[PDB]
RNA sequence: UGGAGAGUUUGAUCCUGGCUCAGGGUGAACGCUGGCGGCGUGCCUAAGACAUGCAAGUCGUGCGGGCCGCGGGGUUUUACUCCGUGGUCAGCGGCGGACGGGUGAGUAACGCGUGGGUGACCUACCCGGAAGAGGGGGACAACCCGGGGAAACUCGGGCUAAUCCCCCAUGUGGACCCGCCCCUUGGGGUGUGUCCAAAGGGCUUUGCCCGCUUCCGGAUGGGCCCGCGUCCCAUCAGCUAGUUGGUGGGGUAAUGGCCCACCAAGGCGACGACGGGUAGCCGGUCUGAGAGGAUGGCCGGCCACAGGGGCACUGAGACACGGGCCCCACUCCUACGGGAGGCAGCAGUUAGGAAUCUUCCGCAAUGGGCGCAAGCCUGACGGAGCGACGCCGCUUGGAGGAAGAAGCCCUUCGGGGUGUAAACUCCUGAACCCGGGACGAAACCCCCGACGAGGGGACUGACGGUACCGGGGUAAUAGCGCCGGCCAACUCCGUGCCAGCAGCCGCGGUAAUACGGAGGGCGCGAGCGUUACCCGGAUUCACUGGGCGUAAAGGGCGUGUAGGCGGCCUGGGGCGUCCCAUGUGAAAGACCACGGCUCAACCGUGGGGGAGCGUGGGAUACGCUCAGGCUAGACG
């Protein structure tokens, strides 16, 4: 079975193109702690259909191109802005650890 | 294209062959198919021959083909035998 | 003081200079087409194509120009015709252009 | 190797009586009778209170000793049982006591272990009527152990078999002397076997 | 069925704490010593350089010839020529050279492991099914002639065959554009239009065999894509210009920014990008109570590479180890113009190194390529050789033998020790000497049958006169370390902080169980020690399983970002968690049982397993999430 996971959009500034930020969870290899890691995926979006905020599934596809190997399958729910509010500030915590 | 044959698995002098269906490209004891079956060529146990028959008609229907010595063994086990 | 595998050598210089003739006359035709749909010339495109066409299935019957790259290119060939003979019209010798 | 060399020095060494040369330990002559001391200058000298570890070293040498087995296959044979299920020691000298050579000490075909070392050695022993010569053979619950026909007119199995008129056997062997043969009728248990040795003292000085 | 500790800081003690030792392991090496056999194993360094031989070919049942020879013909003879045949030589043509074999360089990466996707694909030979093979035409080698070059070799002209190339036809069918239907990414069907097939050979000769062509499917093998996992350094913090995406193209069997035009400004990063370093990865292996640590040699799977770098051709398949082209370094030939070569294939040479083998036998067995077959090739492989390198089996005798020879060492001078040890007595018979003497090998093939099933017959052994069996038959290698404590084993003499020993504590400066020798003893034994390295002890990087008042260790303090963590009640979801079924978890190894070499090592068969991941179903206590409520926390 081709593989679905669920995320967040957070980049529609592509064309035909969304960023989905997928969670998951699993216990430690050795220290059996559930923890929790992440992962950006590059999803087509052939009509532009999806916007920022929006929690959709996605499906491993046929590559549409380097780093592109996702389609999204439906919408999970509308746009919530929360998680790309985390993501962005995490996102810009990083300029302040330079030199 | 895929063959039946043997595959030697004893030590020195002491010859123990796997009747074994296997592309015909790998080493002759190289990762097989299938274990169709065992063959001790100097009869050291009553049960020296060993072969699963409805396993080597099937890889028969669908294209293998035998050694002279593994279709020699096969049929010493009946599995052409049609009467 | 070497082995007599040097005649596959020489075997495979001559197929060389008989696979790069035919496909060296393919492109051209290939391209004359084209130019004849382009200038709307629609009966000598088509009969132009039909040739085209049948000296790539003739050089897929050997090892030249063998499995569906053959198909690749006449599909190519036959949609880039019909796509530029629309730009003018009127499709006059009815050739390899289905109805 | 099989240590070759003199017998009753450890029969002084080990401080209990051992028949290593079959007779001649029985008789006032084993030197074990007449010097109980240990062996060398300091011998007769006051012994030192020992450590533990020499306690279980003298007890597994005592052990090992008796059927004149190397450190090799001796140490071999104690990880063998340890690898089983059952208690080790139990194991363990029904392995020792399953070894061909002294299966024919206890049937009484030599007088000594190493007599009948020699006489496995040389295919005067037969398993199930094919001749074996190798001391080390396991013998199998069932198995017939007889004297090699061409070898039954020899002066020594003469001897040794006609002392054994009258004489019993082991309560895992069974004993025909007119054919000169035996039978393995199972392992022996702990309580069948005499041995002045604690098998507790050898586990724990491997288990180090 | 699984877990041992000890020595050492002090005058003594407890604690912290490091160091060291007892264990196991090795592709080992070195010293002393060294008898036999079986099974394994053997360049870890210079991926340095290589003399020589062999290692990849095969088909006359695809085709025409050259050379040498024989036989029979057309002729009265000659000249000339026709046919058959033998040997040989290459050539054209087909298949194979992409497998097998080697190595660990490079790679931190979809390379590998694992589980999936391909509606985005290919697969020569093989198997099943449907159909077909009609006619014509052409060229290049071999060969003949001439030229150029020192050579490698090369250039031009001419003749010719084919399962070589081409044209037309036949359209079972397939390919493509467009339309419709089903299906849902490029899957399947249908219509018109267009385009596309073929090769013959052999006979036991008008009937079969080896083939050929188009298509569908199977099987096998592979390409590509995705989730998760895979070392150290943050004394590397910002990285990126084909960079991220789009459109349209080119390209491939196929997706793709793989490549290219034009357009948008994106993409990645403390959940460690980028950079540096190191390193093939795994099944496994070593160790460990386990968790874990270390490792990836032999064998098996995948990868990458073939003097260094780059590139395409041919082909089903290669960016091709023993194919091709170019650049670079090196070696060789050279008429100085120019050429030849590529052991990380087998063996061997040399260099380096502490160190790693025979320039061996064989096509008998297994496997592979070609061939209808006979058969040819195969340094794959099967064996032998060398090396205690490892594992296992075995011998150097067995029994009797003094209140106890001699010699040697102690000594209270009474004696004690080496010790039944020896000499000796009797017995067996390692070595060797003879005779017999293998299994591994029955198929391919031939005959009957029907070239099927079935039956029958025949050939073929490198190891090797080896294994093994029978007879005969000689008492016939023992060494190495240690003896102060950890740690099993004590005396004498010599030496005098000298000579030296030592893993740690330490010993020796006059009477040393510690140095050296002797006697004796302890431990192993064809081995024994040493060194190196790995795990262990080590709970000493503490998940299981540690700590921070004074022993190493709480940041000088706060505010607070990300993150981690979250009071009580009800409900929904079922992500974590749990359960059942199922698929996967190759083989070998490991475990258990039985069995084959006289045992064992080694090996065969059978059984049992198993974390993880995929799928279907179920459970909802807790963690999670969403919605609502409460006031004990918090704030006001
Ligand atoms: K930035
Ligand atoms: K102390
Ligand atoms: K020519
Ligand atoms: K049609
Ligand atoms: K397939
Ligand atoms: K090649
Ligand atoms: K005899
Ligand atoms: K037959
Ligand atoms: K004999
Ligand atoms: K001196
Ligand atoms: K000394
Ligand atoms: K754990
Ligand atoms: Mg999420
Ligand atoms: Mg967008
Ligand atoms: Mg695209
Ligand atoms: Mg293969
Ligand atoms: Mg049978
Ligand atoms: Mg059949
Ligand atoms: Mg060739
Ligand atoms: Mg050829
Ligand atoms: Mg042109
Ligand atoms: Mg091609
Ligand atoms: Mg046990
Ligand atoms: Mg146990
Ligand atoms: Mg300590
Ligand atoms: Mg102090
Ligand atoms: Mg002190
Ligand atoms: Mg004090
Ligand atoms: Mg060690
Ligand atoms: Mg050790
Ligand atoms: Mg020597
Ligand atoms: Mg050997
Ligand atoms: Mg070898
Ligand atoms: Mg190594
Ligand atoms: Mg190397
Ligand atoms: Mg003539
Ligand atoms: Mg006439
Ligand atoms: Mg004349
Ligand atoms: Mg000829
Ligand atoms: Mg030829
Ligand atoms: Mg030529
Ligand atoms: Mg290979
Ligand atoms: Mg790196
Ligand atoms: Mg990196
Ligand atoms: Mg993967
Ligand atoms: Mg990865
Ligand atoms: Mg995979
Ligand atoms: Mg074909
Ligand atoms: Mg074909
Ligand atoms: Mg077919
Ligand atoms: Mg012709
Ligand atoms: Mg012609
Ligand atoms: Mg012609
Ligand atoms: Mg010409
Ligand atoms: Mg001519
Ligand atoms: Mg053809
Ligand atoms: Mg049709
Ligand atoms: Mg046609
Ligand atoms: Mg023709
Ligand atoms: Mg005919
Ligand atoms: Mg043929
Ligand atoms: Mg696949
Ligand atoms: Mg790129
Ligand atoms: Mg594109
Ligand atoms: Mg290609
Ligand atoms: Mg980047
Ligand atoms: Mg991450
Ligand atoms: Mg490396
Ligand atoms: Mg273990
Ligand atoms: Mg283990
Ligand atoms: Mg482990
Ligand atoms: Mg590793
Ligand atoms: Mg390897
Ligand atoms: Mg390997
Ligand atoms: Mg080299
Ligand atoms: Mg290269
Ligand atoms: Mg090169
Ligand atoms: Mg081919
Ligand atoms: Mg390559
Ligand atoms: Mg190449
Ligand atoms: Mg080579
Ligand atoms: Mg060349
Ligand atoms: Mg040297
Ligand atoms: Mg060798
Ligand atoms: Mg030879
Ligand atoms: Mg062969
Ligand atoms: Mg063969
Ligand atoms: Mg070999
Ligand atoms: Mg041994
Ligand atoms: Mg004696
Ligand atoms: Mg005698
Ligand atoms: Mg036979
Ligand atoms: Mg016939
Ligand atoms: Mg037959
Ligand atoms: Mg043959
Ligand atoms: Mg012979
Ligand atoms: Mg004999
Ligand atoms: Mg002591
Ligand atoms: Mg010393
Ligand atoms: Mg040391
Ligand atoms: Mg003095
Ligand atoms: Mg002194
Ligand atoms: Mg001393
Ligand atoms: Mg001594
Ligand atoms: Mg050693
Ligand atoms: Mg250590
Ligand atoms: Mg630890
Ligand atoms: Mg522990
Ligand atoms: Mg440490
Ligand atoms: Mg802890
Ligand atoms: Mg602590
Ligand atoms: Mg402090
Ligand atoms: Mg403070
Ligand atoms: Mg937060
Ligand atoms: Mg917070
Ligand atoms: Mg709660
Ligand atoms: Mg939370
Ligand atoms: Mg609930
Ligand atoms: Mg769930
Ligand atoms: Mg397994
Ligand atoms: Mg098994
Ligand atoms: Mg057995
Ligand atoms: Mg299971
Ligand atoms: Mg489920
Ligand atoms: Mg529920
Ligand atoms: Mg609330
Ligand atoms: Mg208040
Ligand atoms: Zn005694």
């Amino acid at each position: 079975p081709k593989k679905v996971l669920t995320g967040v959009v957070v980049s529609d500034k592509m064309q035909k193109t969304v960023t989905v930020l997928v969670e998951r969870q699993f216990p430690h290899p050795l220290y059996g702690k559930v923890i929790k890691r992440s992962k950006k995926y590059l999803a087509h979006d052939p009509e532009e259909k999806y916007k920022l905020g929006d929690v959709v599934e996605i499906i491993e596809s046929r590559p549409i191109s380097k780093r592109k190997r996702f389609r999204v399958l439906r919408l999970v729910e509308s746009g919530r802005m929360d998680l790309v509010e985390k993501y962005l500030i995490r996102r810009q915590n990083y300029e302040s650890l330079s030199k | 294209m895929v063959k039946i044959r043997l595959a030697r698995f004893g030590s020195k002098h002491n010859p123990h062959y796997r009747i074994v269906v296997t592309d015909a490209r790998r080493k002759r004891d190289g990762k097989y198919i299938e274990k169709i079956g065992y063959y001790d060529p100097r009869k050291t146990t009553p049960d020296w021959l060993k072969v699963d028959v409805e396993r080597a008609r099937y890889w028969l229907s669908v294209g293998a083909q035998p050694t002279d010595t593994a279709r020699r063994l096969l049929r010493q086990a009946g599995v052409f035998r049609q009467e | 003081r070497n082995l007599s595998a040097l005649k596959r050598h020489r075997q495979s210089l001559k197929r060389r200079l008989r696979n790069k003739a035919k496909k060296s006359a393919i492109k051209t035709l290939s391209k004359k087409a084209i130019q004849l749909a382009q200038e709307g010339k629609a009966e000598e495109a088509l009969k132009i194509m039909r040739k085209a066409e049948s000296l790539i299935d003739k050089a897929a019957k050997g090892s030249t120009l063998h499995k569906n790259a053959a198909a690749r290119r006449k599909s190519r060939l036959m949609r880039k015709v019909r796509q530029l003979l629309e730009a003018a019209g009127a499709p006059l010798i009815g050739g390899g252009l289905s109805a | 190797g099989r240590y070759i060399g003199p017998v009753c020095r450890l029969c002084r060494r080990e401080g209990v009586k051992l028949y290593l040369k079959g007779e001649r330990c029985y008789s006032p002559k084993c030197a074990m009778e007449r010097r109980p001391y240990p062996p060398g200058q300091h011998g007769q000298k006051r012994a030192r209170r020992p450590s533990d570890y020499a306690v279980r070293l003298r007890e597994k040498q005592k052990l090992r000793r008796i059927y004149g087995i190397s450190e090799r296959q001796f140490r071999n044979l104690f990880e063998e049982a340890s690898k089983k299920k059952g208690v080790t020691g139990s194991v363990f000298l029904g392995l020792l006591e399953s070894r061909l050579d002294n299966v024919v000490y206890r049937l009484g075909f030599a007088v000594s272990r190493r007599q009948a070392r020699q006489l496995v050695r040389h295919g005067h022993i037969t398993v199930n009527g094919r001749r074996v010569d190798l001391p080390s053979y396991r013998v199998r619950p069932g198995d017939e152990i007889a004297v090699a026909e061409k070898s039954r007119n020899l002066e020594l199995i003469r001897q040794n078999l006609e002392a054994m008129k009258g004489r019993k056997v082991g309560p895992w062997l069974s004993l025909d002397v007119e054919g000169m043969k035996g039978k393995f009728l199972r392992l022996p248990d702990r309580e069948d076997l005499a041995l002045p040795v604690n098998e507790q003292l050898v586990i724990e000085f491997y288990s180090r």
